[PDB]
């Protein structure tokens, strides 16, 4: 590896005492800085991304009511499912 | 409202600890490139490596042709070169 | 002097050796390092109680004297003015005849001076100095507050805006960060007048809207629009609540107090024409700010420390669990702004810092007070995290403005912890090194924005050697 | 470690004032110091 570096240095001499090229410095440094900041930040993104549960409304599709005395027999039993379950309209919510 | 049961373990010691552990492990691993680089400066700042490269090639070639005694002697020479830094300075000096 | 010595030594090495870039780098021999001419229990309990008592007294008296050290300038100034006041008021009271003689009764301008005394003034002086258990501390604290009235006013405005986040409550801190904190050491009288007038108009307008006859306020519209951040009165700040005034009387009182203190001490076709009357005023303001003679100082460490505390605040808010989708965005932008700020400090460009500061204040304010409530809840109903974050950011803005006004000094390079080889410095340096990813970024950015011949690896070696040697 | 600390400070100062050639020469000297342990013993010897 060192020999390859030395041959490369021989092939393209650099002037005696000079500013390092801005383009190479910017590319290498931006790459490293972006990599380090990504390491710092992305785990937070994933942790906050998996726990993105969204509330889904569940509305009872059936309601059953039973009136029972002692242990003899349900005196009354009624179940309402589709047309007798009226969801609240905004106007009704306002009234409430 | 209901959401799919993907709650699992939540933050506030739940999964935060894993994030801290991963960031510290990666931090140590990256620091490995920055911490004790100077220590290995006597083995990587060589101006000319021609003699050492030739010596290693000689070891390979002798090992190929089956004359083991030379291989042992060449290996001894190489080990001693890496055993004394000052002889390494003398040996890797830029040729004139 | 250091540069001349180094050049001379290198010339001596050249002459001694007298007797391609990689070759200069890989050019070292032993002769460099040759020495060139050396080149029974009751008494113990009483002792402990007296010890604690005297320690407390020493601590409080040290605090008082330190605060008095803060007040030194204004205290001496008030002393000389009050002495002159007593001397003048006699002749003013009897008739009032001569101005030169009464001033010259006791080198026209001297900061500190001594002349004949008057019994009444020192009489009162050591009468007040007689009492010092608490009253001296209170007097010192009040004196400090009076001496730093401008900061108090700025602080009150920021606190007022922190609560009641609304455009009406927003326009003034923007002026603070963009106009008041940049003119000249003394912000222009026009700014104080506009602050006082604006707060008066705001209190009256809120009072007028407060009345329930207006349609917005019906007890039904208000109830349904209880926590919706974008109700029009709430955004404009005209919404009615029992506590309609929330740090507005205090702000006005503070502004007037500052004005009074300053007064007692100191000085107090059509489109083309319109834009050529307006814009040159702004250009003149910016030019006079950019080019002027000022004392230089460096406060980069405090700015960075403020940003670090800000990041800690964001992470704590993230842990305190919507808003995280905004916390992450602010976190990433915070990292970016810290990098740009580091680059500006290294390059030492005042203009760049000024432009970045203006952009930053405008963007933070807009994002925090509009977009954030549009994507989340009210900023001030909750999110004490958001309010604390904004307060720290405001401190950062103040430091940056001060830095711009003073200007960058020379000789910025060098870690601030390696100025003294003290035990505390060692602990701080090791602690700073311990934190993950700071030495990494610190070395990489310094290499990027400091001009040099060395490669990144070579720079890494120099930095490591220096740290270990320290 | 006085000499080494002074040398590192010299590198920083020269890098600050923009005279790169001196920076290259000083860096070469520092690298050689860390490249030879015996010269390091000689260089870090307790001053008299
Ligand atoms: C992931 C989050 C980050 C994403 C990347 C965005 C953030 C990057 C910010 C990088 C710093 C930007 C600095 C902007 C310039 C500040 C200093 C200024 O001086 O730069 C000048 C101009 O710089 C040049 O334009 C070079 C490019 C500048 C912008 C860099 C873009 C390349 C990306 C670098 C940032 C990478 C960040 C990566 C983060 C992961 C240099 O000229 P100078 O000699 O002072 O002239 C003096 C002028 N005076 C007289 C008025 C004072
Ligand atoms: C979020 C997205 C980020 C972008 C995508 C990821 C990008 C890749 C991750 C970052 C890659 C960093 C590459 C660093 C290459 C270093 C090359 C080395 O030679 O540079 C030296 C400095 O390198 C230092 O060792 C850097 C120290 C830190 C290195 C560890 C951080 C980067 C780890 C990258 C791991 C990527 C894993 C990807 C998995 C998919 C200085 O150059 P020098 O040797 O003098 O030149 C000799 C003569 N030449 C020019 C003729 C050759
Ligand atoms: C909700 C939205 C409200 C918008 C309101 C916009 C208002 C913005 C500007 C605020 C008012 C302008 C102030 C600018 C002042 C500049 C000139 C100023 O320096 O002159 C001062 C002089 O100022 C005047 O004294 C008072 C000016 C009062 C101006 C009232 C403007 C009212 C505007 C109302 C707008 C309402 C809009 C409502 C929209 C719904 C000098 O004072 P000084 O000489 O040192 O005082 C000495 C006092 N003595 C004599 C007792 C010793
Ligand atoms: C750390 C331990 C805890 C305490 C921390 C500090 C706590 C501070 C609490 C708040 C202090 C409020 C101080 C109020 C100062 C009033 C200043 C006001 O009087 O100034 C005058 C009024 O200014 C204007 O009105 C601006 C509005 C200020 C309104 C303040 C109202 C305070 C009322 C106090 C009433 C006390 C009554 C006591 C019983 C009679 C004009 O100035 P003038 O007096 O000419 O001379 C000024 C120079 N002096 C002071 C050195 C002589
Ligand atoms: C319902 C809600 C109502 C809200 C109403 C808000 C009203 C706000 C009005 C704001 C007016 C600002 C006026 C600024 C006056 C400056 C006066 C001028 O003189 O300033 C000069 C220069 O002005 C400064 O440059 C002011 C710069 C202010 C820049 C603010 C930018 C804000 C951008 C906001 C963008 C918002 C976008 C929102 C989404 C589209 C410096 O002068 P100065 O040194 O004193 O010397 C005065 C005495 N002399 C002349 C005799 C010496
Ligand atoms: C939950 C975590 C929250 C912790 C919050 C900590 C945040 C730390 C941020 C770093 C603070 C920096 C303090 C900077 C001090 C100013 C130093 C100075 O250089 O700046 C001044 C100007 O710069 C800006 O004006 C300063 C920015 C405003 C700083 C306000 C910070 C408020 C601190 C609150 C302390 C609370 C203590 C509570 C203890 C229990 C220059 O002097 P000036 O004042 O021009 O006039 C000279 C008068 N002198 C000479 C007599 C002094
Ligand atoms: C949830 C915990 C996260 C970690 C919290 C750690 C808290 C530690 C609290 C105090 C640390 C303060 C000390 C560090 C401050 C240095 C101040 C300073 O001087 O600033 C620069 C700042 O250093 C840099 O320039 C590099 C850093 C700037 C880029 C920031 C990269 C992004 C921020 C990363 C934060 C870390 C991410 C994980 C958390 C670990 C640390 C927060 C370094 O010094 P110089 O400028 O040489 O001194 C000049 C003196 N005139």
């Amino acid at each position: 590896i060192i020999k390859c570096s030395r041959e490369t240095e021989k092939k393209y001499p650099q002037p005696k005492g000079q500013k390092k090229k801005k383009i190479v410095k910017y590319g290498m440094g931006g790459l490293i800085i972006l990599f380090l900041i990504a390491i710092i930040w992305f785990p937070l993104l994933f942790m906050s991304l998996i726990r993105s549960v969204v509330g889904v409304v569940n509305q009872p599709i059936d309601v059953t009511v039973t009136l029972k005395l002692g242990g003899y027999e349900p005196l009354f039993t009624m179940s309402a499912q589709q047309p007798s379950i009226v969801p609240f309209t905004p106007q009704a919510y306002e009234e409430l | 409202k209901v959401s799919p049961p993907s709650l699992g373990f939540l933050a506030g010691y739940g999964i935060v600890g894993l994030y801290v552990s991963i960031v510290l492990v990666v931090g140590k691993f990256v620091r490995g490139f920055f911490s004790e680089i100077s220590h290995s400066i006597m083995f990587e700042e060589l101006p000319c490596v021609d003699r050492i490269l030739k010596l290693c090639q000689d070891i390979f070639l002798v090992r190929e042709t089956r004359e083991l005694e030379l291989e042992e002697e060449l290996y001894a020479k190489l080990i001693f070169l890496y055993r004394s830094p000052e002889t390494m300075i003398k040996w890797t000096r830029e040729r004139e | 002097r250091q540069m001349k010595r180094i050049r001379a030594k290198q010339e001596k090495y050249r002459q001694s050796q007298a007797s391609d870039h990689a070759t200069v780098i890989h050019s070292g021999d032993y002769f460099l390092f040759e020495s060139d001419s050396e080149e029974h229990m009751m008494q113990r309990v009483l002792s402990t109680m007296q010890f604690l008592w005297v320690l407390g007294q020493a601590t409080v008296d040290g605090l008082t004297r330190w605060l008095r050290a803060f007040t030194k300038h204004h205290r001496t100034m008030s002393d000389v003015l009050c002495a002159e006041r007593y001397l003048l008021t006699q002749e003013l009271l009897r008739v009032g005849e001569v101005r030169r003689g009464v001033l010259d009764q006791l080198a026209s301008e001297l900061l500190l001076d001594r002349r004949l005394h008057i019994p009444e003034l020192e009489e009162a002086e050591r009468f007040e100095a007689q009492q010092g258990r608490t009253l001296r501390l209170l007097r010192a604290g009040y004196q400090c507050v009076a001496a730093h009235s401008e900061l108090l006013c700025y602080f009150i405005i920021i606190l007022n805006h922190m609560v009641t986040a609304s455009a009406a409550s927003l326009v003034l801190p923007v002026l603070v960060f963009l106009w008041a904190m940049l003119t000249i050491p003394r912000p222009s009288k026009r700014f104080w007048m506009t602050a006082i007038v604006f707060t008066e108009v705001m209190v009256v307008t809120k009072y007028l809207f407060q009345f329930g006859f207006f349609p917005w306020n019906s007890y039904v519209v208000l109830r349904r629009y209880e926590n919706k951040p974008y109700f029009p009165p709430r955004i404009l700040g005209l919404e009615k609540t029992d506590s309609y005034i929330k740090y507005d009387l205090v702000q006005l009182m503070a502004l007037f107090f500052h004005r009074s203190q300053l007064l007692c001490y100191g000085l107090w076709f059509c489109v083309s024409l319109a834009q050529s009357f307006y814009q040159p005023l702004q250009r003149f303001f910016h030019d006079i700010l950019h080019t002027k003679y000022r004392a230089a100082t460096d406060v980069y460490a405090l700015m960075f420390l403020a940003d670090i505390v800000d990041i800690i605040i964001i992470i704590f808010g993230f842990w305190a669990f919507q808003v995280p989708q905004a916390f992450l965005f602010m976190l990433l932008v915070q990292f970016g702004t810290m990098v740009i700020d580091r680059a500006l400090y290294l390059r030492k460009t005042v203009l760049g810092k000024l432009a970045f500061q203006v952009v930053l204040v405008v963007a933070i304010h807009i994002w925090m007070f509009f977009i954030l409530p549009a994507v989340t809840e009210r900023m001030f109903s909750q999110n004490a995290v958001a309010q604390l974050w904004y307060f720290v950011k405001c401190i950062y803005f103040a430091l940056s403005a001060y830095q711009i006004r003073c200007g960058y000094p020379t000789r910025i390079l060098g870690n601030f912890l390696t100025k003294k080889y003290n035990h505390l410095n060692l602990f701080l340096f090791q602690g700073f090194r311990l934190v993950p990813f700071l030495v990494e970024l610190r070395a990489v950015m310094d290499w990027v924005w400091t001009d040099t011949t060395l490669s990144l690896s070579n720079w890494m070696c120099v930095e490591d050697i220096y740290a270990n040697i320290f």
